[PDB]
């Protein structure tokens, strides 16, 4: 239940597990968190929720207008598996 | 054939049922018509007995005109028909054994002693012969359906017009009213219509399916005929599947502008 | 603003002319019939049994309690110029020209009027007013004309046992509590020795005031929605449309009658 | 017949008799009139009947 | 038998006991408890428009049809009696002490009081009570304890609409055709009208005339079977019980503060 | 529609057994209970609910006189209804 995010190498890396319950110090920081990040790696999660699947839509959208992409490696069983069940379209980060 | 709803049309202030249908029915014969939730399975029956007058069309009962006969007349027709009812269509004001002799006391004129003989006898065609000095709201759910149906034979009717029957319910007495009509069809000699939506049970008995799409008629086969039928949506109301003609999911309503902003 | 405000407006205005046009077609088809004097011999008693036998817990120990409050109030106001002639004289003249009635009304339309339009009401949800339509019997003389005929002779049956549980109720504070026991009290009570005003006009308004209130409770619970919420719903606007009955033409009533 | 021009017609005949007998029962209040000063008349009301004898 | 006797009177006893213990611990759990300020405030002005809102057209509507009757029977007993002056000390004083918290109160059973023991009841038999027991969420005070509130300071504001507007209906009948004055109607009603007589003392009656009505709407539909003949049943129940708690408290309410 | 004539030990039914002639055959059955040993009808058209509770009363009152009674004859439209509302064999001997 813990939040260890860190951004040096340009890369957020979260740490402990994303609920609906701890989300406060990366909402409200979230403007002056990405500007130029062009990739996202998470290794240390276990299970990700319908409200911790809606923080990392809303990423996306904040890198969109930025002019680059990002793309994301490391995913675990429990994110693709949720999230062909609510049935993103092909206008947010894929599969890939 | 008793009824030919040749180009019948009923239309509400609101929302349509039905615009240019058929129906087909003979004698002697179980003729299920099927349908989805949704459209008016309950109001078709209506037509029939006279309740309701539809905007265009006819019912021509084995000639003679249904809806032209509302001075003295239609009361003639309604007593060989006998209406059956989803739910308790009895009263409650009464014990159970008063409600099957109900049309006993106006309509056929029958001593006291011999009363008590014709209606205790009618109760055994549906097992509910201990069950008459019992209150109606004390009944079950398939339970208080079957008293109905001695109440529907207690005029010796040609035209069984079974309203949503077995829906609801438990398996045991699901399998007991699917008995009851095929005793009362080759041992009496009526006509039962069917209107419910329960398909793997009311095609074993019925002899004329007609199922209902985009408010139309797009099956008019039999009940060995119907599974091989090659359309789209006459296979829809099958065996359960999801997708086909109808969709289960709602369309395309800018998912992308109100899931990000 | 002359097209769009008038839009919703139609909406509103044909369908009240059809909310009277199935109320006065409903009652006009069931007295012009046949005349049947021994069928509904057992069917008028089991609905004088519901709306008049079942409405005596409410009116008879709550009409003591009206004419109790007509002594005691009825009594310091008049310390000064008659208190304990004039004690028996606003209890037997109020309570027979526009108390009997109308307070009664809103009694009887809570018990025998608002239970009159959940018991037709439930009827249409379960299908058993549909059911007796499908044989050759009338449904509009079964469950319609014993019924309206149980509260159009019930209501001035109910108001003569109000009035006297209204006089009486109002001698327990006038032969007790400081009082004289018929010398003063009694013999100012029977002043209106006509038999025009207060014997007439009490009976000539409570007729009126019981076909008003049977019609609306046997209107609301044929004409509703068949579900579990279309019948709480009329059982509500019944007594709203019988308060204002009972009381809009309490004043109408009274203007030719009373001046 | 029909379900929806016949009951706008009784709708209609309702309406007008509980309103025709509500305007005939509220007569509760060639008119030649007179003209005469007084000089004390009191505390006279309006509409008070005249009377000879 | 005598032995068999008890047998039906003495196990009413015990449902009676029963009863009127479980509506005491259903509104000791709905106020006694979290002090939910911030989120009972959106929930109490959703639950004053049916309850004060939509009620108040009945009230208005009869304020004015309650002073054109009584003030027009008030002016035939006052005759041959030279004290028309005095019609403020009928129409306004029978209005204040007699009438307002009594009459008002039999027309929010009717409208406000009925449609609160439906609305209970249908979401009963829709099990959404039961379904905030799921939500960790205490069903008691938050579909109950917003509804208590709002009927308790509903009919105290609604007292005063009746009698005001029923003070000016006696004057629309007063200065109609009679030919009095302004000056007189007006100078006998400022008379024995003063702080903790009759508008202050008015006030204390509706106030208990408001917690004794929505208690018994509230129970009722709480305490209801969960089917068509439950609610409908349940409906009528508080009809009949608040139009003996309301007359019943007059003979109460009556003898201490004469006036 | 509903007649009958009266043969030594023998009762024959000519006609319908509906639910409206039977008026003049239920007031007129206690002289002539007594005369039957054996029943044969032959012109009938229909047997519905209504007329087969007036052949069930005359097997009752025949008995208590001493003697038994037969059915010969019988359609099988009268047979038919008896195993549907489940009948048993005292009160109508079949063969």
């Amino acid at each position: 239940e813990s939040l260890s995010w860190m951004q040096t190498g340009d890369t957020l890396a979260l740490s402990g597990e994303l609920d609906q319950d701890v989300l406060l110090p990366l909402w409200e920081m979230r403007e002056e968190a990405v500007k130029g990040i062009t990739c996202i790696d998470l290794s240390r999660v276990s299970r990700v929720d319908t409200g911790g699947l809606a923080l990392l839509l809303h990423l996306i959208d904040l890198a969109k207008k930025q002019g680059n992409n990002v793309t994301l490696q490391g995913v675990n069983d429990k994110v693709y598996t949720l999230a062909k069940l609510y049935n993103l379209p092909a206008d947010v980060l894929p599969r890939h | 054939n008793l009824v030919d709803m040749r180009d019948v049309s009923f239309t509400r202030g609101n929302r349509c049922i039905f615009d240019n249908i058929s129906l087909t029915v003979p004698r002697g014969k179980i003729t299920a018509i099927m349908g989805p939730s949704g459209i008016g399975k309950t109001t078709l029956l209506r037509l029939i007995g006279g309740q309701i007058a539809p905007d265009h069309g006819e019912i021509l009962f084995d000639g003679e005109n249904i809806p032209a006969m509302s001075r003295s007349r239609l009361y003639t027709v309604r007593k060989r028909m006998s209406m059956l009812f989803q739910s308790g269509a009895l009263f409650t004001d009464m014990n159970v054994f008063d409600n099957v002799a109900y049309p006993l006391r106006e309509h056929t004129q029958l001593p006291a002693p011999l009363l008590h003989s014709t209606v205790m006898m009618k109760l055994e065609a549906v097992g509910l012969r201990g069950a008459a000095k019992l209150m109606p709201s004390e009944l079950s759910g398939g339970m208080a359906r079957r008293a109905a149906l001695a109440r529907a034979i207690a005029l010796e009717p040609d035209l069984i017009m079974f309203d949503e029957p077995f829906v609801g319910q438990d398996p045991i007495t699901m399998g007991v009213l699917v008995k009851l009509i095929s005793e009362l069809n080759s041992a009496l000699g009526v006509t039962c219509v069917v209107v419910s939506h329960d398909v793997p049970e009311v095609l074993s008995i019925a002899d004329h399916a007609w199922i209902l799409a985009d408010k139309k008629i797009v099956a008019h086969g039999s009940a060995q005929a119907l599974q091989a039928n090659p359309d789209p949506r006459v296979r829809q109301f099958l065996d359960g599947i999801a997708d086909g003609p109808v969709p289960f999911r709602y369309p395309a309503g800018d998912y992308h502008a109100d899931l990000l902003p | 603003m002359l097209l769009n405000a008038l839009a919703s407006l139609g909406h509103k205005g044909i369908k009240t002319l059809r909310t009277f046009g199935r109320a006065g077609l409903m009652l006009f088809n069931a007295l012009v019939g046949k005349p049947e004097f021994r069928k509904h011999a057992p069917l008028l008693v089991r609905q004088l049994y519901n709306v008049g036998v079942l409405s005596m817990l409410i009116i008879v120990v709550s009409g003591v309690f009206i004419g109790m409050v007509l002594g005691l109030q009825g009594y310091l106001v008049l310390t000064t110029y008659s208190a304990e002639t004039s004690l028996g004289m606003l209890v037997a003249l109020s309570l027979l020209r526009e108390l009997g009635p109308v307070v009664a009304a809103l009694l009887f339309a809570g018990r025998a009027g608002s239970a009159l339009t959940a018991e037709i009401g439930l009827m249409r949800a379960t299908e058993q007013l549909s059911s007796m339509e499908m044989m050759a019997v009338d449904p509009l003389r079964r469950v319609i004309s014993p019924r309206f005929w149980a509260g159009v002779i019930s209501l001035p049956l109910l108001t003569v046992i109000f009035v006297a549980v209204g006089i009486w109720g109002g001698s327990l504070v006038g032969v007790s509590w400081k009082g004289i026991d018929s010398g003063f009290f009694w013999s100012a009570m029977q002043n209106a020795v006509d038999w025009r005003m207060d014997l007439v006009n009490c009976l000539i308004k409570s007729v009126v005031f019981a076909i008003t209130v049977t019609w609306i409770s046997l209107f609301n619970g044929y004409d509703a929605i068949p579900t579990s919420a279309g019948i709480s719903r009329a059982t509500t606007r019944t007594v709203v449309h019988s308060s204002l009955a009972v009381l809009g033409l309490d004043f109408v009533l009274t203007a030719l009658m009373f001046g | 017949m029909q379900t929806k021009k016949n009951e706008i017609w009784v709708g209609i005949f309702l309406l007008a008799a509980l309103l025709a007998a509500l305007f005939v029962c509220l007569k509760a209040a060639p008119t030649y009139t007179l003209y005469a000063t007084f000089d004390n008349i009191g505390g006279l009301k309006a509409r008070s009947p005249v009377s000879i004898g």
